């Protein structure tokens, strides 16, 4: 079980780790996170108490080295910085769990909604949609623009998601042109998943990713991201079957974890009647359907 | 964007457009079965591709053949559509290749946008106007052709016959506009109105009879009070 410590808490901040939340007081006595579950990436947000403008956090994977916040006065941040100095890093920690000056990862033990948002999510991958090197982890805001967002304007703050466009060449094979339109399988399968992707982890990964970033952030291109990534697969006829088992349980597990009270913002009224009621996929996502049902039936 | 009444004189302007009409390509007639079932026949159809500055009318023959074992034809027909006008694009030399194509139906839309990728300077716009290309079979010798083509076929026409020699592409749209109209609204009266003289004479080469300016006048006066009549006809007035 490791540790993000922080040096501080100079400004009031309501800080996330996963899907929990806690509101830290402007000096409070607060100097980190322990008992993180190691396997999972994690993601680790802030929103300010006094500009609520800009949610923003870092996403990172305690294997990969041992990381930290310190708040910066001259950016008015919280930076997530590696320490390189392992025998600093115990012994200031070391400090910090024995004057019980950290808040515990509170995962109840029946809980797999982690896990199940994060299945197929690694850094190694994320770091290719956010590009900064020379960090382990890699941070993201609620204004960040994507790639395909830019080409419709800073491109090293981007977030580089595969580029899916229904009406673009690679979507539609000369000669195939009605076929392709509508019935996106050539698309999804030889394109993206034996082309691109290289096979369906990746392809739940960057979908998971971009979810995670909408609903964490309001990063309105991550939406975009997740729902075109449902609807290539709802729009193809052919789709392996484990594939189609797969997707059902992620985005339950996405759906279940929504804040009711972003539905109307982070969920397409389009995408997803045409996914569960007049796709091809309509019948083959029923844990999905009958959550959404259920949970937002307005929506539908 | 969409083409309207505010935006009029664009057509008649030198960037070179077509509008595409898509409404007679796939055309039955439903009939009873033996058994009491109900069954369609499809009849030949055309494309409807038009420049509104020159007249000039690409007539795409869309024989029934095309259907043969086909599935979903009135969704087939939309993209077939957007085929042969794609096809027609690609045939032309590039300084006669239109800059926008304007779609009477906004179904056509998607459809053509897909056959025109390789196109990406052309823009593909819908109107809101409601044009009355639909008639275009009323003109006996463009249902002519059309009826007895055994095979695929273009033919070319210039809708216009030689009125640019004498009036503008707004003037002469706007004449062909109108006698679309009243033959959409009332077939059998706009033809009276047009053929009941038969010394003015439809020459070999052209599609309407030949009016003296004056005649057109009377003739455009005719057509008016017509579509007027059928609007009363119609909602009691
Ligand atoms: N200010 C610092 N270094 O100069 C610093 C403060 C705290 C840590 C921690 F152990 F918590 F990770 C690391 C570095
Ligand atoms: N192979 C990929 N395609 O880019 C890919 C796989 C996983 C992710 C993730 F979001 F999980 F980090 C991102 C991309």
């Amino acid at each position: 079980m490791n540790t993000v410590p922080f040096t501080s808490a100079p400004i009031e901040v309501t800080i996330g780790i996963d899907q929990y939340s806690f509101n830290v007081k402007e000096n409070q006595p607060f100097h980190g996170i322990k008992d993180i579950p190691i396997g999972h990436v994690h993601v680790i947000h802030f929103q300010h108490a006094d500009n609520s403008s800009m949610r923003y956090g870092y996403w990172f994977d305690c294997r990969m080295g041992n990381f930290y916040i310190q708040y910066d006065p001259k950016d008015g941040l919280y930076k997530m910085m590696e320490e390189r100095d392992g025998a600093k890093f115990e012994n200031i920690v070391h400090n910090f769990k024995e004057r019980q000056m950290m808040v515990s990862y509170p995962k109840i033990d029946e809980d797999d909604t982690w896990y199940n948002l994060t299945e197929f999510v690694q850094m190694d991958k994320i770091r290719k949609i956010v590009r900064k090197d020379e960090n382990q982890f890699s941070y993201v805001d609620s204004s960040m623009t994507t790639v395909q967002e830019n080409e419709l304007s800073d491109p090293a703050h981007s977030l580089n998601y595969t580029v899916i466009n229904f009406k673009s060449r690679e979507a539609i094979r000369p000669g195939h042109e009605m076929e392709d339109f509508l019935d996106k399988s050539y698309y999804l399968n030889t394109v993206m998943l034996q082309g691109i992707f290289k096979n369906s982890s990746n392809y739940f990964g960057e979908l998971q990713f971009a979810f995670l970033n909408a609903m964490f952030f309001g990063n309105y291109g991550s939406s975009l991201q997740w729902h075109a990534m449902i609807e290539l697969i709802c729009s193809s006829a052919t789709v392996p079957k484990h594939m189609l088992d797969k997707l059902d349980e992620i985005l339950y597990y996405q759906i279940k974890t929504l804040p009711e009270q972003y539905s109307d913002i982070l969920l397409n009224e389009r995408v997803w009647n045409i996914c569960l009621y007049s796709s091809f996929q309509k019948n083959s996502l029923h844990n999905t359907e009958k959550i959404m049902e259920n949970k937002y039936p307005e929506l539908l | 964007g969409a083409m309207n009444s505010s935006n009029y004189a664009e057509l008649f302007n030198n960037d070179i457009k077509l509008f595409v009409d898509d409404t007679n390509v796939y055309r039955v007639t439903v009939h009873k079965t033996f058994e009491g079932n109900v069954a369609t026949k499809a009849i030949n159809g055309c494309i409807f591709t038009l420049n509104p500055k020159t007249g000039h009318l690409f007539l795409k023959i869309i024989h029934t053949s095309v259907w043969a074992g086909q599935k979903r034809l009135s969704q087939l027909a939309k993209w077939k559509t957007a085929e042969e006008v794609s096809a027609l694009v690609r045939s032309l030399p590039k300084e006669e290749q239109p800059k926008q194509i304007i779609v009477t139906r906004k179904a056509m839309l998607d459809p053509l946008e897909v056959h025109m990728l390789d196109f990406p300077n052309i823009a593909i716009r819908p109107t809101e106007l409601r044009l009355p290309f639909s008639a275009a079979m009323s003109i006996d010798k463009l249902s002519d052709v059309v009826m007895k083509a055994t095979e695929p076929q273009m033919v070319l026409f210039n809708i216009y016959d030689d009125w640019l020699d004498r009036i503008s592409s707004y003037t002469a749209f706007s004449r062909l506009t109108l006698l679309l109209r009243a033959l959409k609204t009332n077939e059998e009266s706009a033809k009276m109105i047009l053929l009941s003289d038969p010394t003015i004479t439809i020459k070999s080469y052209h599609l309407w009879p030949s009016f003296t300016d004056e005649q057109w006048i009377t003739i455009e006066s005719q057509m008016r009070d017509l579509i007027l009549t059928e609007y009363g006809r119609k909602y009691n007035v």
